[PDB]
This record gives C-alpha cells, sequence and structure tokens, in this order.
C-alpha cells in the first residue's frame, strides 16, 4: 500500500515532470518559429539589397 | 480638377481648372519644385503646360529644362 | 528689453538647474539616516511584535479631527506648482467638509 | 487657402481628407504646449503617433509625383491608422512598398478608383486585404 | 489627525501634489495612504539627472541599495515600549525633512 | 492534485504539437516568400535594365 | 548639399555631422557648464566624438606655414568622407583628442596619434 | 579595538569619526561606553555627550535621539546635534531666563509640551556651553 502510494505520486510527479519539459519545448519550439521567420525576411531583405546594388 | 502630384495641395488646397494658385514663399524654399511637380504630373491628360522664367538665373533655367527633357516633358 | 529679459530669464533658468543639482545631493545627504533609521525600526520589532507596543505617536485617537499641513514654496514665479498644491488642498478639505471632520 | 477647392476635388479625395484635414488641424494644435498635460492621455498621445506620421507621409521627394489612385490609397492608410503600430524611421519604406505591392499585385484598385472616381467599397476590401499582406509583411 | 500635503519629483512635466498621512503610522518604518493603502510600495526614490537628448529630465531611477540585517541578541536598557516612543520622533523627522526637500 | 496535474500535462503537450504545426508552416510561408520575393527582385532587375536601356534610346532619338 | 546631387551617403555623412553639432550646442550649458550628472552613455559618445570631430575640421594651411608654423596637405572629397564615416560611426573612440586637431586627412590624424602615444610612453 | 563613533542629524554628518572614551545619557539612567561593548540600544533623551579620545573632554550636546550600539560601531541617531563650544555660553544663559519666564504660561495641554520643551532646551544648552 505504501508502494501504491508511491505510484500514485509518482504518475503525478511524471506529468509534472513532463509539463515542465514541454513547456521548455514549447517556449524553444516558438522562438524557432519566430527565428525562421524573422530570420527568412532578413535573408530576402539583405538579397535585394545586394542585388539591386548589383544590377544599379 | 487638375492635380499638381503633391500629396498635401492635391489632398486639402485643390486647385482646379481656372482657379488661381499663387505659390507664394521665399527664396530657396521650393516653389520651383512645386511647380515641375505640378507640371511633371501632367504626362497623360490634354495639359499643354506654358511656363514663363522672369528673371530667373541662367543655371536654374538650363537645368529646369534639362529636367524637362529628361522626364519627357 | 525683449533681449535683456530673455537673458535674464536663461540665467535664471540656470541657476534653477544648479540648485536643483544640489537639491539631489541634499536628498542622499539623508538618505542612510533614513535606511539605518527604518532597519531598526521594522526588523527590530520582531521582539516587540507579540507584545503590546502602546506609543501615543501610534495609538488610535477616535477619529473626529484632522490637521493638514500643505508644503508650499516662499518663492515666485515658479508656475503651475504652487497653484496645483493649494488645488489639492482645498479640493481635500471640500472632501473632508461632507463627512464632518471639522478640519484645521 | 482654395476658394474653389471642393468644387474640382473629386469625391474619392473627399471623402479620404475631410478627416484627414481635421486630424492635422488637431495635430498642428496638439503641436504646442505638447507636454505639461496631455504627457500620456491616450486621445492626444494616439494622435501624435498618427499626426507625426501624418506629416510622415505628408512628405516626398522631389520630382516624383504621385497620381490619383496612389493619394487615394496612401492617404487612406493614414486615415484609417495601419502605421501607428510601425517606426517613424520607417513609414516611407513600407510607404513605397505598399505602393509598389498595389502597383503590380493588384489590378483591380486602379481600375474602380478611375472608373467610380469616388471610394467604392469594394476596392476598399481589397485595398485592405493587400494592406494587411503588407502590414505583415513589414511587421515580421 | 494631521496629514501632510507635498509634492515630489515624479517628472519636470507633471507635478503631482499627494495628501500624506503623517502623525498616525503604521509602526513598520513605512508611511501609509490617507485611507491606509501603504502607498510605501511606491517608494521609487533617489532620482539623479540625466538625459537622452537636449532637455534636461529626471529619471526617477528606482532602488539603488539596502543594508539590513538585524542583531540577533539586543537585550537593550531603556523599557522597549520607550525606547520605540524615543524612535518614533526622529523617523517623523525624518519624514517632514524630505518632504520639505523634496518640495524645495 | 491527480486531475490538475494530468490535465496541465495534456493541454501543455497539446500547446506544444501546436507550436509545431505553427512553427512548421509558418516555415512554409517563409519558404515560398523566398522564391517569390526572389522572382520578384529579379523581374525588378529586368525592369531596370529595361528602364535605363529606355533612357538610352531616348537620349539617341 | 543635395542627397540626390552628390551621394547620398556624403549627404548622411554631412548631416550627422550637422545632428552631432546640433547636439552639442544645446549640450553646452546641460553638460559643459553646470550639471554634468552623468549626462548618458549615449549623449557622452556624441560629445566627445562632437569634440573629435571640431579638432578634426581644421587643417594645416599651404599658405600659413610662414604665418602660424602649419605645413601643407591637400585633402580630397572622398577621404573627407571616409574621415567623418570612421569618426562619426565610432571607431577612434580611443585616440587623444587632439590627435585630430592640426591635421589633414584621417590617417595622418591615425599616424599622429601613434607619434603621440611613443611621447605617452616616453 | 576602537569603538567607532557616528553623531547623525537627519540633514548632516557632524561626527563619524572613532573614540575611546565617551559618556552619553539615555531615557531612564545613563550608560558609559568603553571599547569592546556588547550590542545594546541606549534610548538617549536631551542631553549632552562627554567624549575622550586622548585628550581632554568635549561636550557634544544632542537634544533627543537614540543610539544603536552595533558592534565597534555606535550609531547615535539625533534629530539636534551641535558641540557646547559653538552654542553661545551667556545667549544660552539668555535661552534659560527666557524659557524659565516663558514656561509660566504653561495651562494647557498644548503648551505643556511646547514649554518643557523650552526648559529643557535651555538647560541642555547651557550644560554644554559651561563644559
Ligand atoms: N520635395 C523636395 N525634395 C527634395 N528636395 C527638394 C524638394 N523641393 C525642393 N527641393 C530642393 O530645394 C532647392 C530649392 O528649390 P526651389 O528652387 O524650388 O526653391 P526656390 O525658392 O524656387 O529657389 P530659388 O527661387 O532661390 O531658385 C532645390 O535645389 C531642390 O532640389
Amino acid at each position: 500500500l505504501g508502494d501504491f502510494m508511491d505510484k500514485r505520486d509518482a504518475s503525478i510527479k511524471e506529468q509534472l515532470s513532463g509539463v515542465k519539459d514541454t513547456s521548455s519545448e514549447v517556449k524553444q519550439l516558438e522562438e524557432q518559429a519566430n527565428a525562421v521567420m524573422r530570420a527568412a525576411r532578413a535573408e530576402i531583405s539583405a538579397a535585394l539589397n545586394k542585388m539591386k546594388k548589383e544590377t544599379q | 480638377p487638375l492635380q499638381t502630384g503633391l500629396i498635401a495641395i492635391d489632398a486639402m488646397i485643390p486647385v482646379g481648372r481656372g482657379q488661381r494658385e499663387l505659390i507664394i514663399g521665399d527664396r530657396q524654399t521650393g516653389k520651383t519644385a512645386v511647380a515641375t511637380d505640378t507640371i511633371l504630373n501632367q504626362q497623360g491628360q490634354n495639359v499643354i503646360c506654358v511656363y514663363v522664367a522672369i528673371g530667373q538665373k541662367a543655371s536654374s533655367v538650363a537645368q529646369v529644362v534639362t529636367n524637362f527633357q529628361e522626364r519627357g516633358a | 528689453s525683449v533681449k535683456n529679459t530673455q537673458k535674464i530669464t536663461e540665467a535664471m533658468k540656470l541657476v534653477a538647474a544648479a540648485k536643483v543639482r544640489r537639491a539631489q545631493e541634499a536628498v542622499v545627504n539623508g538618505r542612510p539616516f533614513s535606511e539605518t533609521l527604518v532597519e531598526v525600526l521594522y526588523n527590530m520589532n520582531e521582539q516587540l511584535q507579540t507584545e503590546d507596543v502602546d506609543v501615543p505617536l501610534t495609538k488610535i485617537r477616535t477619529v473626529k479631527k484632522v490637521a493638514l499641513m500643505v508644503v508650499t514654496g516662499d518663492r515666485g514665479l515658479c508656475g503651475g506648482f504652487n497653484n496645483m498644491l493649494l488645488k489639492k488642498a482645498e479640493s481635500r478639505i471640500a472632501e473632508l467638509k461632507k463627512l464632518g471632520v471639522d478640519y484645521t | 487657402v482654395s476658394r474653389v477647392g471642393s468644387a474640382a476635388q473629386i469625391k474619392a479625395m473627399k471623402k479620404v481628407a475631410g478627416k484627414l484635414k481635421l486630424e492635422l488641424a488637431q495635430f498642428a494644435e496638439l503641436e504646442a504646449f505638447a507636454q505639461f498635460a496631455s504627457d500620456l492621455d491616450k486621445a492626444t498621445q494616439n494622435q501624435l503617433a498618427r499626426g507625426q506620421r501624418l506629416r510622415e507621409l505628408l512628405k516626398q521627394p522631389q520630382s516624383a509625383p504621385l497620381t490619383v489612385e496612389e493619394q487615394v490609397m496612401t492617404i487612406y492608410t493614414g486615415t484609417n491608422g495601419y502605421l501607428d503600430s510601425l517606426e517613424l524611421d520607417q513609414v516611407r519604406k513600407y510607404l513605397v512598398e505598399l505602393r509598389t505591392y498595389v502597383k503590380t499585385n493588384k489590378p483591380e484598385f486602379q481600375e474602380i478608383i478611375s472608373s467610380t472616381k469616388t471610394f467604392t467599397e469594394e476596392a476598399e476590401a481589397l485595398l485592405k486585404e493587400a494592406i494587411q499582406e503588407q502590414m505583415e509583411r513589414f511587421l515580421l | 489627525k494631521v496629514e501632510m500635503l507635498y509634492t515630489k519629483f515624479v517628472s519636470l512635466v507633471k507635478s503631482d501634489p499627494v495628501i500624506h498621512t503623517l502623525l498616525p503610522l503604521s509602526p513598520k518604518g513605512e508611511i501609509c495612504d490617507i485611507n491606509g493603502k501603504c502607498v510605501d510600495a511606491a517608494e521609487d526614490e533617489l532620482f539623479r539627472l540625466t538625459t537622452k537628448e537636449g532637455k534636461l529630465t529626471v529619471e526617477r531611477d528606482m532602488i539603488k541599495t539596502e543594508t539590513p540585517a538585524f542583531s540577533p541578541i539586543l537585550e537593550f536598557e531603556q523599557d522597549p515600549a520607550q525606547i520605540l516612543d524615543a524612535l518614533l520622533p526622529l523617523y517623523l523627522n525624518s519624514q517632514i525633512l524630505r518632504a520639505l526637500q523634496e518640495s524645495l | 492534485t491527480i486531475r490538475n496535474s494530468e490535465e496541465l500535462r495534456g493541454k501543455a503537450i497539446e500547446q506544444l504539437e501546436k507550436a509545431r504545426a505553427r512553427l512548421k508552416k509558418v516555415e512554409m510561408d517563409a519558404d515560398q516568400f523566398r522564391v517569390n520575393g526572389y522572382s520578384e527582385i529579379e523581374r525588378e532587375k529586368m525592369n531596370l535594365i529595361n528602364s535605363t536601356y529606355k533612357t538610352l534610346e531616348q537620349f539617341e532619338n | 548639399l543635395q542627397p540626390r546631387i552628390v551621394g547620398e551617403e556624403h549627404y548622411e555623412i554631412a548631416q550627422r555631422v550637422k545632428e552631432t553639432l546640433q547636439r552639442y550646442k544645446e549640450l553646452q550649458d546641460i553638460i559643459a557648464i553646470l550639471g554634468l550628472d552623468e549626462l548618458s552613455e549615449e549623449d557622452r559618445l556624441t560629445v566627445a566624438r562632437a569634440r573629435k570631430i571640431e579638432r578634426f575640421l581644421s587643417q594645416p594651411f599651404f599658405v600659413a606655414e610662414v604665418f602660424t608654423g602649419s605645413p601643407g596637405k591637400y585633402v580630397g572629397l572622398a577621404e573627407t568622407i571616409r574621415g567623418f564615416q570612421l569618426i562619426l560611426s565610432g571607431e577612434l573612440d580611443s585616440l587623444p583628442e587632439q590627435a585630430f586637431y592640426l591635421v589633414g586627412n584621417i590617417d595622418e590624424a591615425t599616424a599622429k596619434a601613434m607619434n603621440l602615444e611613443m611621447e605617452s610612453k616616453l | 579595538m576602537t569603538l567607532n563613533l557616528c553623531v547623525l542629524t537627519p540633514n548632516r554628518s557632524i561626527w563619524n569619526s572613532e573614540v575611546k572614551e565617551i559618556i552619553l545619557s539615555t531615557n531612564s539612567g545613563q550608560i558609559g561606553v568603553l571599547p569592546n561593548h556588547a550590542p545594546t540600544a541606549t534610548a538617549v533623551d536631551i542631553g549632552i555627550l562627554r567624549i575622550r579620545l586622548n585628550d581632554q573632554w568635549l561636550t557634544l550636546a544632542l537634544m533627543g535621539g537614540f543610539a544603536r550600539i552595533g558592534n565597534n560601531e555606535i550609531t547615535i541617531l539625533v534629530n539636534d546635534a551641535e558641540r557646547g563650544s559653538d552654542i553661545d555660553p551667556q545667549e544660552a544663559q539668555q535661552t534659560l531666563e527666557i524659557a524659565e519666564a516663558n514656561l509660566r504660561k504653561a495651562e494647557g495641554k498644548r503648551q505643556k509640551i511646547e514649554a518643557n520643551l523650552a526648559l529643557r532646551r535651555a538647560r541642555t544648552r547651557v550644560e554644554a556651553s559651561n563644559t
């Protein structure tokens, strides 16, 4: 019965460390979306400045 | 209408066919630029621009003539 | 005349900026006093927060009257400063005359 | 001053620039004595952030006039307020971006503005979609 | 009751007169509100002058330093209630002095 | 504590799958606009050569 | 002095020198007279670089050799552009202020700065 | 080794140096503090301080305060502080007779304090002006 108490709190703390882990992955994934999106716009801007200077 | 190709003028102080618009301002303030913008905005319409430059500098009138010739005016 | 008034107004602006610089040091000339005071006041209450302290400065008189000291300056020309102080003064004495507080 | 200004001005510019003239007079009046009272008032702070931008969009380079559709579009986007969150340093780059975007991508707005000679709401809707597209393309 | 109306250094652009209660004080080394909100969470003290441009502005510059711990066993003389009754007038004088200096 | 931990892990891993979808698809829009803006700027280069050769011919006339 | 007459980056260099000078002009009774209470970091960079530019602008003349002891040098357009491009964008802040005074080109100022540092080790 | 003194006023700091031998009043009695003194908070009332460190004594006049003796630093926080060689002797006697004259109008709770304050204040002016 003490082992089953440990199993109850063990499942619960497993869900708890899992939600901390997925929250870390959540902030990582959202900053990765922002990074790749703003970075793609930065790529396009730098590329257009380069090509327009060259053709000019 | 006869739009001068300016935002402020053609926006809130309009100028029509037959409405005298005195362009009153000091020296080296941008009035000749206003008149040249008005003239260059008539690229397509039936607007036969006439322009007289009383007692203006030779470099000024020659430069504006060059601007007119390059802009297809 | 308008030139002379212009230059003396710039003059009083300069000396006003100077005395404001002085006042920011007159504050730090009393800050360590303040913190050495209030840390004693607060953290030393742990031996006295049990017992009844019973200071007249901390005593609760039955709330009847209020004194309202307004802190005004002595120099003129300052702008809306003194009149804003008087306006908050008379607004508080107007707010206090409906509750029946009989202010001084 | 224009004696006969309203008579020759077309209705598109009227219905898009009456509010601009109002808020421009209002910005010129909020300009002086600006600090002591209206320091963080929401109406005056918004009118300042959209009236500094009013003069920003009211600027121009010499020898580069803008025909009527560009004028109605550039003034509509200033009257609605889709630039208040943008930078004051980057108003005009977004301006030429939206200008050339409607100049290339959208071919219906020019036809509607030329034909109707007024501010037709279908042109307004397609213009609004193009403005939101350029808004996203520049904020991101 | 004795309460106090004085100004502060919020901005050169906005002077705001606040009506602070003085004489009935909470013992915690704090001031309170006229209703007892304890506004001393809004201390924001010890400005200094600095700029970003030509005009000279305020920069109220939130909390900088602090040095409390306590003494573990004081075992003082002088009858504790009377020690704190003797300490309160200096603190009240500190509040009055800071009020007049911030008004100036 | 059982139901709180359960619903909390569930909603947060759901938010993680939504963040995955958002990341991948906004990256898809990025890769779309990359090719599109490249075609656009090189079209602008052809516009540039057309305009400068046109004013060249204008000076020739 | 028009951007689309003489060069946009030239006009930006000139306009930024005018902006830094308009900063220093109004900041004179702010920091240089009374207050001086750490005006800013970005203001201190502008004040230091403004004094650098004010040393840098004046230059030794040809005809003033026998007059007030100044050897003669000649400075071009793009050279002045690059000199103020270096000084405005904050790269040569470490050199002494009088290393820029009474000098011609920017490389000549850097050479004089190294001579004064060889004096500073003396 | 030598205890550190801090005579303080709300505006300025008069004394901040050290001292090896003092005599200071408190509210109930008075305490004398020599080096290596245990932490003892001393509620000093209106009263001068006799102060000695490799010299003959000086009076440092105080007018109501409190002193938190820390470890090797004693924190004397007073509202009015000065030295007895600065407050004038015969003008302190002037203040003494002025206070003892104006005291006899103490016929109220409001005026008992602002006349007994005059009494003890003039007294603690003279006791430093003489010493
Ligand atoms: N919108 C503008 N953008 C950029 N530069 C401008 C603009 N308007 C005028 N300028 C510049 O200002 C200068 C003066 O313009 P303009 O000649 O129109 O004023 P002016 O009063 O007619 O001068 P003046 O009568 O002394 O010849 C011109 O060199 C022009 O290039």
